[PDB]
């Protein structure tokens, strides 16, 4: 966290800009220097850890960054002033980790700062009272994983978590159910079993042939192989079928666009903006870490067929349901 | 046979600079285009994003006579850059890079905006079906 | 004043905003008993709410082999939703996974972008950290290939795992972070990678410096995930196993270091475990976190 | 002769041209090109049972390639091209793609080694400081305090109170211009106090909201 | 239980017939390409659904390391006496403990069930 994770933190942030002139600034390295703590006076100075629990005093790095500031005032002169190692905060230090004080210190020198060897460390001493952070189990993601819901209408149902890696909080969970023998058979038209994909952003439930369209590869046979890869199964083209003629003439790119736009949000207010914010959610929130890059979508296409294809694959039983249980589905 | 025995040795030679950008032009080949059928041919950067990036509008036969959409690959020298290589007269090699991969899809005839009064159609076959019961 | 509060008030987000922020965690390490202290730091919690009517989760899921201390649940509200690591578990602090993928560039990988549609049905499709990067035509050889990496410490490290499964052919390599590893010993034939020169130089370790890195780096120990561990048959003495007779099997990969670290910091201070009953041995677990000294 | 129109000739003369893909380090010795531009030799050996294509690197260059063979099928690959006079041509059709990979020889030992030099800037770290730098100076007047100083001076604030007549007639040219007019934009015209010109404004004509705030001023119809 | 897509327009085609010849087509909505069903036969509904897993089972499951080796049954096709036997791993689980075997003879695959 203090090595690695923090630096791409601040180094890989939105810009500063501000604007006539405009201002710009820019992170550059943060640098965390030891522990220490300046008293009354001020003189700023170390803290062995022993004082730090006996004065209830939490124990913190000073954590300095850099930003350089460059502002163009229409003059066309630049002028980028750097300031560096600014106070931005302090982070606490676990002790006996690579940045405190108690570092790799020969027994002997422990035990002059009244600390014990046989200690194992690995504790955050805040507020002068020592925490440690319990590490917290999470559902892993990445994968196409298959859970069977035996209560709703859909027969089953995939879903992925979505990460995008040291950059984005927000995870989504696209999910690509089937409506196949599931509670009330009802009505959903004549077609039936028809696979249908909640995305993230939306309104209402999305047909699944239209996102692919939506994404292009209008081609309702590129639809076809991007899923199935092999057409030789017989029992594979009746499954694909009823969901495959969802309708169609949302063929145009753009008309699939605004069939999702006016599929999401509230009463939608034009197509061009129901286009325009449709367009750019599907690029970045669903499937980040397959396409993070607007373009190229291709690769983002070959990740939703997958998860449609193991969705099918459990219908037809050749592979068995995923588990909720198995310690490597856990991270 | 010439071909079975057709040992050579040229010379290669990529020119720093170049009076013709190239770029290369992709239609596809289950299409088959026969470009002797290509008496003329407009290109144009197309006009629904109203340059460079522009995706590139091909019209051949006059305006309606052929026309193809051609859209930019996402890269084309992020890990490799790629080359022409010409022959020339004196048997040397003449290498020639690529500045960029444009897509050239057969374009459908009807072309046109359905708009969403056919969406709107479509929902309401849709809604007739799911009006059908007992 | 953002990480301090967390890490005091164990409120994990925004102060502000305490809508979407879970707690029970950054909680006062136990001094009572140095024991205690050891089992406190070393702890998971499945972060199930406590009361959904099923108890699906508690129950102890065959995939815990060392992954956590069975014997080790506290008894209450929180039964089986709070364990503690086996001894020899070691979780993945986490890579980047660009370095591997250049290699399987001069191994045969057809990038998807390339690859026709059409020969993706037949062959396999290498999937790195959960996004598709490509197809690999004869699967086997990437992976012996990968296997031999890791173990030499080159390109990978021994965090990342290969798996391979037959039958959906997808090699799955994965290199994020909270991943449960656990060192395993190597077997080729029936044969161990371990061999007698190296406990020799294990013993002398205060002058020879040959350090655990040291027997990894030599290829004789590979930390098998969970992910892992569904492709491996694993032998739980090499003297019950790795010797011929009407075997239960000749293909064990990988043997067992000693079985009795599958046992946590706090069921390893008990003698004869398996002759008691299990749940007094997890009572017992419970009075340790008790004990003074 | 038009911007919009695509010379056919080389697709019309059948042109063929070649397609090959090259690695960037190669590429980055390639626009170091020797002389013109001549990057080096290529050498062709057909046989009845194979056929072997390879590039060497001139002597120049330098301070066995072989090709592997890549089908064009699937996509009818051309060559189009923009001049530096921007006149545009089709200079051929692609009848050969190839790759140049190393002969059988680079694994990930000297590629790593390549690749070590290659990564030339680590992603940055967090280094580690020595004792604690300078947080706070001794400044006396804020340097942007300062500025504005000059300024404020420079235009003391407003102005006072007179010639309103004079006034008027510059206010009717902006009146001219237009019926109603932002208070705001008659503050920039006059360099008299807002308090003062409002004053003006007033007798001139009532302040109008007209729907759109600002309090538009117009002539009284009076 | 096949499908066509029109040659040119490129669209799932559909059962359409003409009274006049009171004859099977296969159309597409899209555009107007129609040819004339050649299968004469449509929709297929099968509820028993017996499937042999010999189709399905990939010929690679020989490496499982895992699976077991017995030296029973030597391969029909080749005579390799080992092989790896497997069960249905699948569902339709009613009446299923039926042993797949595969020939683990490399570059054989025979996949003799029993
Ligand atoms: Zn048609
Ligand atoms: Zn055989």
């Amino acid at each position: 966290f203090i090595q690695m994770s923090v630096q791409r933190i601040v180094e890989d942030a939105p810009p500063i800009d501000l604007q006539p002139p405009r201002y710009l600034l820019k992170f550059e390295q943060i640098y965390l220097s030891k522990p220490t703590h300046w008293e009354r006076d001020g003189a700023p100075s170390p803290m062995m850890p022993n004082e730090a629990r006996l004065r209830n005093l939490t124990y913190s790095a000073p954590l300095y960054v850099d930003i350089t500031k460059t502002v163009i005032k229409e003059g066309e002169e630049q002028l980028q002033t750097q300031h560096q190692k600014t106070f931005i905060g302090k982070i606490p230090i676990m002790l006996r980790s690579t940045y405190c004080l108690l570092n790799g210190l020969t027994d002997r020198d422990l035990c002059e700062l009244n600390e014990c060897p046989l200690d194992p460390g690995g504790y955050f001493i805040i507020n002068g009272s020592e925490k440690v952070l319990i590490a917290q189990e999470k559902m892993a993601t990445n994968t196409v994983y298959v859970f069977a819901k035996k209560d709703s209408k859909y027969a089953y149902t995939g879903e992925c978590r979505s990460c995008l890696e040291n950059s984005s909080r927000p995870t989504s969970t696209i999910w690509v159910s089937m409506l196949a023998r599931g509670g009330q058979g009802a009505k959903k038209s004549a077609i039936g079993q028809r696979i249908v994909a909640t995305l993230p952003y939306i309104k209402q439930e999305v047909p699944i042939i239209i996102v692919f369209r939506a994404l292009g590869f209008v081609s309702d046979r590129d639809i076809l192989e991007h899923i199935i890869y092999d057409f030789e199964d017989p029992e594979m083209m009746e499954m694909v079928k009823p969901s495959l003629d969802e309708a169609f003439v949302i063929q145009e790119q753009n008309v699939a666009l605004n069939f999702i736009g006016s599929r999401g949000a509230k009463p939608g207010v034009t197509k061009e903006k129901r286009i325009k914010y449709a367009k750019e959610v599907l690029q970045k929130e669903m499937l980040p870490h397959v396409g993070v890059s607007d373009f190229c979508e291709t690769k983002k296409a070959y990740f939703l067929g997958y998860m449609v294809h193991r969705l099918l694959l459990a219908a037809l039983g050749r592979r068995e349901l995923d588990d909720r249980d198995h310690y490597g589905n856990k991270r | 046979g010439p071909s079975s025995q057709n040992v050579t040795e040229y010379v290669v030679r990529v020119p720093k600079n170049t009076t013709k950008k190239y770029n290369i032009m992709a239609f596809n080949a289950a299409d088959k285009v026969n470009f002797a059928t290509w008496n003329q041919a407009r290109l144009e950067r197309d006009l629904s994003n109203k340059p460079e990036d522009q995706p590139w509008l091909l019209r051949v036969n006059g305006k309606s006579g052929r026309k193809f959409k051609g859209i930019k690959k996402g890269g084309v020298t992020e890990n490799t850059s790629y080359y022409i290589f010409t022959q020339c007269p004196d048997g040397a090699f003449e290498a020639f890079p690529v500045h960029n991969w444009y897509n050239f899809t057969p374009l459908a005839r009807h072309r046109t905006l359905t708009a969403e009064e056919a969406e709107e159609e479509w929902e309401r076959r849709n809604k007739v079906l799911n009006h059908f019961s007992i | 004043d953002g990480l301090k509060y967390s890490l005091a008030t164990g409120n994990w987000g925004d102060q502000k905003k305490a809508h979407q922020a879970r707690a029970g965690v950054s909680q006062v390490l136990n001094r009572l008993t140095f024991a205690s202290t050891l089992s406190h730091l070393r702890r998971l919690n499945s972060p199930i709410g406590r009361d959904g009517k099923l108890a699906k989760p508690r129950q102890l899921h065959n995939t815990l082999w060392g992954m956590v201390c069975p014997a080790e649940t506290p008894e209450g509200h929180a039964v089986g939703l709070v364990k503690n690591l086996a001894l020899m578990a070691y979780i993945s602090v986490g890579s980047q996974p660009s370095p591997i993928l250049e290699f399987l560039e001069e191994w045969s990988m057809e990038n998807l972008e390339e690859i026709s549609p059409a020969a993706i049905a037949d062959a396999t499709k290498i999937f790195v950290n959960g996004c598709w990067v490509g197809i690999h035509k004869d699967p086997e050889q990437l992976m012996n290939t990968l296997r031999k990496l890791r173990r030499q410490m080159d390109i990978i490290v021994s965090e990342v795992s290969m798996i391979r499964d037959i039958r959906e052919r997808e090699i799955r390599i994965y290199t994020d972070a909270g991943r449960i590893c656990r060192p395993l010993l190597i077997v080729e034939k029936q044969k161990l990678l371990l061999k007698k020169r190296h406990i020799d130089q294990l013993k002398e370790r205060e002058y020879n410096n040959y350090s655990w890195q040291d027997l990894v780096a030599s290829g004789v120990v590979e930390y098998i995930d969970t992910l892992e561990e569904e492709t491996v048959m694993l032998a739980m003495t090499p003297d019950d196993l790795q010797e011929k007779e009407v075997a239960y099997c000749s293909t064990y990969t990988h043997c067992e270091i000693h079985p009795s670290m599958i046992l946590g910091v706090c069921a390893s201070i008990i003698p004869f475990p398996d002759h008691n009953q299990s749940p007094r041995n997890t009572y017992q677990s419970a009075m340790g976190k008790q004990a003074m000294g | 002769a038009e911007r919009g129109e695509l010379d056919l000739t080389g697709a019309k003369q059948n042109t063929g041209v070649w397609l090959v893909k090259v690695p960037k380090y190669l590429s980055q010795q390639w626009a170091k090109a020797s002389g013109r531009g001549e990057v080096g030799k290529l050498r062709i050996a057909k046989t009845q049972g194979r056929t072997e294509v390879s590039f060497t690197l001139n002597e120049d260059l330098a301070n066995e390639h072989p090709f592997v063979l890549q089908s064009v099928g699937g996509q009818t690959l051309t060559v189009f091209t923009e001049s530096s006079s921007d006149k545009l041509s089709l200079e051929g059709i692609v009848v050969q793609r190839a790759e140049c990979r190393p002969a059988a020889s680079e694994n990930y030992m000297r590629l790593k080694r390549l690749q070590i030099e290659e990564s030339s800037k680590p992603v940055r770290l967090s280094q580690q400081l020595d004792k604690v730098v300078t947080t706070n100076y001794k400044p006396v007047a804020n340097h942007q305090y300062n500025i504005e100083y000059e300024r404020k001076k420079k235009e003391d604030g407003k102005r006072a109170r007179a010639d309103k007549q004079h006034v008027l007639d510059m206010l009717f040219s902006a009146f001219e211009k237009h019926q109603y007019y932002n208070l705001k934009d008659l503050v920039d015209i006059t360099k008299q106090p807002v308090v003062y010109l409002k004053e003006i404004l007033k007798e001139i004509g009532v302040q109008n909201v007209k729907g759109i705030h600002k309090n538009t001023w117009e002539l009284k119809p009076e | 239980v096949g499908i066509r897509f029109c040659q040119e327009c490129n669209n799932m085609l559909y059962p359409k017939e003409d009274k006049e010849n009171r004859i099977l087509l296969y159309a597409c909505r899209n555009c107007d390409y129609q040819q004339e069903a050649d299968n004469s036969c449509i929709y297929v509904n099968k509820i028993t659904h017996e499937v042999d897993e010999l189709t399905q089972i990939i010929a690679d499951v020989s490496q499982d390391p895992t699976l077991p080796r017995t030296e029973d049954h030597p391969c029909q096709k080749c005579g390799h006496k080992e092989a790896v036997f497997f069960q249905s791993h699948s569902a339709r689980a009613e009446d299923a403990m039926r042993l797949y075997y595969v020939c683990t003879a490399p570059h054989c695959g025979h996949r003799w069930t029993e």
